[PDB]
RNA sequence: UUUGCUCCACACAAUAUAGAUGGAUACGAAUAAGGCGUCCUUGUGGCGUCGCUGAACCAUAGCAGGCUAGCAACGGUGCACUUGGCGGAAAGGCCUUGGGUGCUUGCUGGCGAAUUGCAAUGUCAUUUUGCGUGGGGAUAAAUCAUUUGUAUACGACUUAGA
RNA sequence: GCAGUCAAGCGUUCAUAGCGACAUUGCUUUUUGAUUCUUCGAUGUCGGCUCUUCCUAUCAUACCGAAGCAGAAUUCGGUAA
RNA sequence: AGAACUGGCGAUGCGGGAUGAACCGAACGUAGAGUUAAGGUGCCGGAAUACACGCUCAUCAGACACCACAAAAGGUGUUAGUUCAUCUAGACAGCCGGACGGUGGCCAUGGAAGUCGGAAUCCGCUAAGGAGUGUGUAACAACUCACCGGCCGAAUGAACUA
RNA sequence: GGCCAGCAUCAGUUUUGGUGGCAGGAUAAAUCCAUAGGAAUGUAGCUUGCCUCGGUAAGUAUUAUAGCCUGUG
């Protein structure tokens, strides 16, 4: 009966989202974030056991001069 | 025939100050302030007086003069809302399942929450429009009062309750349940 | 075209049984003499059985406005044959000259009742001497005391394809 | 007239518009009565029930009471001296002040003035007047008289009247087993209240005729004496 | 002449063209909607599909017919050693 | 939503010339069928009605004054 | 302290005594007083001090100017010219910056080559003066 | 007269602007149209959305990848309106179209360049008051174009920067106006006044 | 790689025009409304003024712009530097600090110009590549063949090998 | 369908010379759901297997409106491919 | 469909109608210049986004032929008209009031009082008020209109045509 | 003497401007002037009510401290 795109069932889903489901998502995420912090701490703890530049400037200037010299510019003529 | 000039008169009371620049109308008075954007109507205002304002259309058709009286009446409803204030009273009635209508703060906002409508386990949430006050009369059982400076907001939110409790797939000659506007009035009563 | 008003005066060709026949005059609005004289002959055909070959034109004379710079309320009387019968009409035309009023009415018939210059019969045009005698509100709306109206939303005709300012619809 | 216009709703009833000739007839009857009778009082009967008017009209036979448009009566008597009908009569058309009746008569002025001083009948407390009482509709099943005869003496108000009680009268009514019912007593008006329309429509609905009616008579024109005496019995 | 007996299409027209994927590592064409209130997390990961095996699961699905009953499930084992960060890329939001 | 097909306004040559044939046929049949006034009209909103009425009523004498010697 | 404020657009009005500017035709650039209103699009104008014959003209042919003078409805050319004189309409017009821009364009269009050279050198002199005035305070 | 004419798209009618620009391009003139998302069409919004969906029905039935291509961005809607006004299947038509650049928003370098308007295509001077009209950005968003919020954000930023620029320029023209008025009565100023300057 | 490659200072060959020849000269918004200036009580405020087109504004004089002498100001402007800040939509531009050297038609002088023979675009940009001209910086990969089988009709794909 | 009828209108000059929408009446197998359980020359070869798409004049599913629609079900209608 | 005539095509290009046996234009050697026809002048496309008077907004306008069909009508779209009617003895729209008396007329029946029905359908009193226009009641009650009247103040209604 | 051109004075065809002199007509109608009447979209004045402070409402009055219409010349 009621389709996937059904407004009624989607609205029941949306009411349900904000309850137990988003709670469980956010709590799960907090736990995984703490595990990541543990992981980085362990790794740093084993660690203690021991323009942009001239390249990009010439690159861009050449590219723009080639586009102006072959008449192939999106932005200028 | 194009009327050379057709006019309507918006009479401002003693306590009200209205500001109209580029067809954006601000109306300020004792009960607060209202603003409406009238930039879709090609209409011309004029302060003939501190107590009267003339709204006029030059060289207008039959459809264009139909919008003068609308504009005048909209500004008039603003003025009455900012002085008298609009007060819609709704009465909810039921046969077997008592409707439970409460006001709840869901997520920093304000909601009318209708429950048990014909025994529905569904909870019906009607957002409260800004500037509309939802009050529950105690002197009369099962009645909601909506009040605000804007007739548009109050009437729309009242109609939103009216429609959120529409009876579906039942004979509405026998199933009389719902939330009905009983009385449309003014907050004051009498001035 | 741009109209002129003529009088066209004619009569039947004289006979042994009748010298000096009656002279008949019509005031005729037309672009030029030739159209006006043909117009005369058509109407004289319809009014009574006078053939163009049986009569002549005794005169044709352009009629000008006595005061071609005084705005008058004109009451114009028209019959026509569009599009499915025949009709009477009466149009008020606030205007300066009879020929301009007639040209305005011909444009109005072409615009609304979709009728050509050959389908329109001007029966009588009269300067309403008294403003109380005007009957149409679209003309009676310009007769009011101390009349003023703006011309809102002025559109400025531009001789240039491009403009360097956003245009203004002021005064 | 150009389109999108309100459609005139007509029905198939018998009686027809009267027209100009009825006003002409009233005009001429007033004229002939002026020529015939002597005393012409102007009577103010602004809101008068027809049985009252017919009883007043039949509490004498040898006289005549004429009503109609106020403007046509002021016309018949005449607006001013330049258009009046009898010497010093325009002082009467200046005294036609609403629903006006003309009482042509030959009865002595004392008789008429005492009769119109002392005639009274009860009416409904018509709106826009001081309220002559205060009735509170009791709580419970509302009956036809709203308690003015006891509950066992009155019959319940028709259930079909409840939409009017709830919408046109603004009385908070319920239907409990087919009987109109208010949960709490409802007062309609207080003594001394300047009645609104809905108060006076509620009072008429319960048949509350606590108020009274009497004819407000202003000046009368004495025909032969050709003068008007400003009697005023409000 | 209309189709005599109506039958649904063989196949899916939204999985076309059925060509060889341009790379062995499938692209991620959409990442979960960023919520700045939460702490920083990675939205995906990389592993290698090792194979499949069989699981008995003590199913706690209330309202089901297998509620409080062991159910045998097939599962896929993805070998996932830790991945190591080596770079950042910043994306600007442009009208193209 | 799903806008349907819009009929073409591009007339065909065949249709157009067929319409010409139909219209000619209709003219000829109308002539064949055709082979088998109550208003002097002085308008009721013209302002000078009474003046022109009186003028032309004065001109009804000539149709009977002169004809006999 | 608290009054209603409504921004009224101050439209030029087509009124008896409004003076117009005929932008095209045989009367180009000449003033003319509106004498009577014919209809929404056409009026009767009169410009006797500038050489404009009394005529009925479309409102799209003329430009309303801010200047208005008292003038009875339907005034013949004699009283139009008299009231034009008495109200100093030409003076009020020529004082307006609109007439100054028009006169400036007519003066520039008549410059010969020598005067254009003189304009160049004078503008360079005023440039030296102004740029000295700048960078100074 | 300019080498490149950067036309502000806002408030212009699609067909009339397209015709003006097409005749400009065919005449050898280089045109850039910016702010293609505030460009206007006559008729209510639903009517033009319906006309676009009518266009959007068209597709080669046997292989939809070679049918009409329904480009959604307002620059491309304007470009389609313009390409129908040029014999684009020729070398002359192709050459003329390549004198045209159309953008949403105002990207560099044209944000620092003067923008013009075409009055004979401006909705204000053309379309009678009270008649409904369609803004092209709304239409494009409604039928698929998915960068309206981006362009709105960047246009708000560009307006902030340009407002700063205009404040500075108005301060400087206040200074220059004071200077020219202080020299407005000298002998050379009166001489220039005699010559209409 | 007779040092191939790249980035910096000159001399010319080849030059190239979907069409240079004073300057694409930057608010936003409204259009039945606004711009600008000023004031306060900083507003949908007051006052003034403006449009009615860019027919504007800036530039603009010199052998296609030479060589020189002064006056007056300390302004404008060019170039190569340098100071700081801003610009990520396609930023590749905008603004700013300081000195250095020119120019200055803001004003007044001195000399040259011819013969291109009465016109012939009468060539005045950069557009780049390059044989070279003398100073810097840089020191890889890909394919085939072999191999793999997460792929495969063949190409292709995915691996491995100093 | 035929034959009538009425007449909104039309013609008009005469509304009876004539046309003429809608509405309606006679004809069709017996008024008490029995029969009428009841067949009567297609000068025609198109039709199924697989498979795709389109139409909407919608059978279903979605949402609506009107009904003695209590509920359940149904009927009629709308948007909808 | 038959007759009689006259034109067009056959044998014939060219301009126009986007296209083309039947349409509009057009005296076919090779060219030059001018002017035109029919058709046009936003762009495609040579040529006015000319001037001017109106009308039209179409949730798939029209650009088109028309004593052509679907076509006779339907529409609280808009415009111009025609005829008739009402109107300072107060018009249209609103509220407010009266809306009566014989009488609950006769018959019917469980009831039927203007309003389930069948037939009468009159009189009085009137400014006006049906032996009742509809909602209503078991019947009544009440409300309502049609009809008058009070307040307001000046134009309005109806049928038709384009 | 070959190729390509510029200018001038002409001839033929033609296109587009500037300007002059006449003729006609209601011997243009008009505008303008003079005059005789007249009215309202009534000017001054006058009367009166209302007052927000000299303005305001309706009467009166035919040029007056504005004008207009018509006829004739």
């Amino acid at each position: 009966a009621k389709s996937l795109r059904a407004s009624s069932h989607l609205n029941a889903k949306s009411v349900k989202r904000r309850g137990v489901f988003q709670k469980a998502v956010d709590a799960r995420e907090q736990r995984i974030s703490d595990k990541l912090k543990e992981d980085l701490l362990k790794q740093k703890l084993e660690d203690l056991k021991k323009w942009r530049d001239g390249r990009h400037h010439t690159y861009k200037k050449a590219k723009l001069m080639k586009q102006s010299k072959k008449k192939t510019s999106f932005t200028r003529f | 025939m194009k009327y050379i000039q057709t006019e309507q008169q918006i009479e401002v009371p003693e306590g009200v100050t209205v500001s109209i620049k580029s067809r954006i109308v601000k109306v300020v008075g004792p009960r607060g302030t209202l603003t409406k954007n009238l930039k879709h109507i090609d209409v011309t205002f004029t302060k003939v007086n501190n107590q009267l304002i003339k709204v006029a259309v030059h060289n207008g058709g039959r459809k264009h003069v139909a919008a003068l009286r609308t504009v005048k009446s909209l500004v008039d409803n603003m003025i009455t809302g900012v002085t008298k204030g609009y007060k819609y009273k709704m009465r909810y009635v039921y046969a077997h399942f008592p409707i439970n209508v409460n006001i709840v703060e869901k997520d920093g906002a304000k909601f009318i929450e209708v429950r048990n409508f014909l025994g529905d386990k569904k909870i019906r949430n009607v957002p409260v429009r800004d500037g509309v006050t939802i009050e529950f009369s105690t002197n009369v059982k099962d009645e909601i009062v909506l009040s605000g400076n804007s007739v548009e907001d109050v009437s729309q939110n009242a109609a939103d309750l009216q429609q959120i409790c529409r009876v579906r797939n039942k004979d509405i000659r026998k199933f009389l349940d719902g939330i009905y506007v009983s009385h449309k009035g003014f907050i004051t009563e009498d001035l | 075209a741009h109209f002129k008003e003529y009088q066209v005066i004619g009569r039947r060709l004289p006979t042994e049984s009748v010298p000096e026949p009656k002279l008949f005059r019509m005031r005729i609005f037309a672009s030029n003499e030739v159209i006006a004289k043909s117009r005369y002959w058509y109407f004289l055909q319809k009014l009574h059985k006078v053939k163009k070959a049986s009569g002549e034109i005794v005169s044709i004379n352009q009629i000008n406005e006595a005061h071609p710079t005084k705005v008058k309320n004109f009451g114009v009387w028209v019959r026509y044959d569009s599009r499915s019968g025949t009709h009477n009409m009466y149009k008020e035309i606030r205007d300066v000259s009879r020929v301009a009023a007639v040209e305005t009415l011909y444009q109005d018939m072409a615009a609304r009742h979709r009728a050509r210059f050959r389908s329109i019969h001007i029966l009588k045009v009269a300067e309403i001497e008294k403003t109380a005698d005007v009957k149409r509100q679209y003309v009676k709306q310009f007769l009011t005391k101390d009349l003023k109206f703006p011309l809102p939303h002025r559109v400025q005709k531009s001789t240039k394809t491009f403009s360097y300012k956003r245009p203004s619809t002021f005064y | 007239m150009p389109r999108s216009k309100r459609s005139k709703l007509v029905t198939l009833a018998q009686t027809d518009k009267k027209g100009r000739e009825n006003k002409e007839r009233i005009f001429d009857e007033v004229r002939e009565a002026l020529d015939t009778y002597r005393y012409v009082w102007v009577l103010h009967l602004d809101d008068v029930r027809t049985p009252v008017l017919q009883e007043i009209r039949t509490s004498w036979a040898g006289s005549k009471l004429i009503m109609g448009k106020r403007k046509v009566l002021q016309k018949a008597l005449g607006e001013k001296r330049e258009e009046e009908y009898k010497e010093n009569l325009y002082q009467l058309s200046k005294l036609c002040s609403g629903v006006t009746g003309l009482l042509f008569t030959d009865e002595d002025v004392n008789t008429v003035k005492e009769y119109f001083k002392s005639y009274v009948r009860s009416d409904y407390s018509r709106p826009n007047t001081k309220a002559p009482l205060t009735f509170t509709i009791p709580e419970g099943i509302v009956y036809s008289r709203g308690g003015q005869i006891p509950a066992e003496e009155d019959v319940p108000m028709i259930h079909s009247l409840e939409p009017t009680m709830r919408n046109k009268f603004e009385i908070p009514t319920k239907i409990k087993a087919g009987k109109i019912t208010i949960d709490s007593p409802y007062l309609v008006c207080t003594e001394g209240e300047k009645l609104d329309v809905r108060q006076a429509l509620i009072l008429k609905q319960f048949g509350i005729a606590a108020s009274e009616f009497k004819v407000k008579v202003s000046a009368y024109y004495d025909n032969d004496s050709s003068t008007v005496e400003s009697t005023n019995i409000n | 002449s209309h189709r005599k007996y109506e039958a649904p299409r063989h196949g899916h027209l939204g999985f076309l063209p059925r060509k060889r994927a341009a790379s062995i590592r499938a692209r991620v064409k959409a990442f979960p909607k960023d919520d700045r209130s939460k702490p920083v997390a990675l939205t995906s990961f990389l592993g290698y599909k090792a194979g499949m095996t069989t699981i008995v699961r003590d199913l706690d699905r209330p309202g089901s017919k297998f509620h409080k009953r062991e159910v045998v499930e097939a599962v896929t084992v993805v070998d996932t050693p830790p991945v190591v960060v080596v770079g950042v890329v910043g994306y600007v939001e442009t009208p193209r | 939503m799903r806008v349907r097909k819009r009929q073409s306004r591009r007339t065909s040559t065949k249709l157009k010339e067929g319409i010409k044939k139909k219209a000619s046929a209709h003219r000829k049949k109308e002539k064949k069928m055709a082979k088998k006034k109550k208003d002097p009209g002085i308008p009721s909103n013209f302002p000078y009605k009474a003046k022109i009425l009186e003028e032309i009523e004065a001109k009804k004498m000539k149709d009977l004054e002169e004809r006999e010697l | 302290s608290t009054d209603s404020i409504v921004k009224a657009s101050n439209w030029r009005l087509v009124e008896v005594g409004r003076v117009v500017l005929i932008k095209k035709g045989q009367s180009a650039g000449k003033l003319a007083a509106i004498v009577e209103i014919i209809d929404q699009k056409k009026v009767l104008i009169d410009g006797p001090k500038a050489g404009v014959p009394r005529q009925a003209i479309n409102l799209g042919q003329v430009v309303l100017t801010p200047l208005t003078f008292a003038l009875p409805r339907g005034a013949r050319t004699a009283t139009v010219s008299k009231k034009w004189a008495a109200a100093a309409v030409c003076e009020k017009w020529a004082a307006s910056s609109w007439a100054k821009k028009i006169a400036q364009r007519e003066r520039r269009a008549a410059l010969t080559d020598f005067e254009r050279f003189q304009v160049m050198v004078l503008r360079k002199q005023k440039r030296y003066t102004v740029k000295k005035a700048l960078a100074k305070a | 007269v300019e080498p490149v004419v950067v036309i502000d798209g806002k408030g212009h009618l699609v067909g009339r602007l397209a015709s003006v620009v097409a005749k400009q391009l065919l005449n050898g003139q280089k045109i850039v149209v910016v702010r293609a998302e505030e460009l206007n069409i006559s008729g209510e919004f639903f009517r033009n959305k319906l006309k676009y969906h009518d266009f959007l029905r068209k597709a080669t039935a046997f292989n939809k990848t070679r049918g009409p291509f329904h480009f959604r961005a307002p620059s491309r809607i304007f470009y389609k309106a313009l390409r129908g006004m040029v014999s684009h299947k020729t070398a002359r038509g192709k050459a003329a179209l390549e004198r045209l650049k159309v953008f949403e928003g105002i990207p560099p370098p044209y944000d620092k360049k003067k923008r013009v308007v075409v009055p004979q295509a401006l909705r204000v001077l053309r379309l009678k008051p009270g008649r409904k009209y369609t803004t092209l950005g709304k239409l494009s968003t409604s039928v698929g174009w998915k960068y309206e919020d981006v362009v709105a954000k960047l246009e708000a930023k560009r307006k902030v920067s340009s407002a700063e620029y205009y404040a500075k320029k108005r301060a400087f023209t206040k200074k220059v106006a004071s200077a020219n008025a202080t020299a407005a009565e000298s002998d050379v100023a009166k001489q220039l006044a005699a010559l209409g300057y």
